[PDB]
């Protein structure tokens, strides 16, 4: 019950794409973190995933709420988004994105 | 960008 985004060892708050890649740096497909976006607007949220040895960058949206990878956003947290895709791969937003978020970068 | 293209 406790959705807190500050709960989660894999949000790491206010670091840079560069931070991010060092500790995405030689690691396996599937490893994830999230950031603040760097714009610091309406409550985003910036998932960076390893897949194919590359980092990708999956905005998380916040609007009226709710978030989400693609409207319509459908979850109550981003606690709740992070933890559905433990489980889902994230294939059916882009077919090169068939991975799981298996592996926390935990702070 | 550097973004991921997410399918709405």
């Amino acid at each position: 019950s406790n959705m807190s985004l500050q709960n989660a060892e894999w949000y790491w708050g206010d670091i840079s794409r560069e931070e991010v890649n060092e500790k995405l740096r030689d690691t396996a497909d599937g490893t994830f973190l999230v950031r603040d976006a760097s714009t610091k607007m309406h409550g985003d949220y910036t998932l960076t995933l390893r897949k194919g040895g590359n980092n990708k960058l999956i905005k998380i949206f916040h609007r009226d709420g709710k978030y989400g990878f693609s409207d319509p956003l459908t979850f109550s947290s981003v606690v709740e988004l992070i933890n559905h895709y433990r489980n889902e791969s994230l294939a059916q937003y882009n077919p090169k994105l068939d991975v799981k978020l298996l592996y926390p970068v935990s702070k | 960008s550097d973004y991921m293209n997410m399918t709405p």
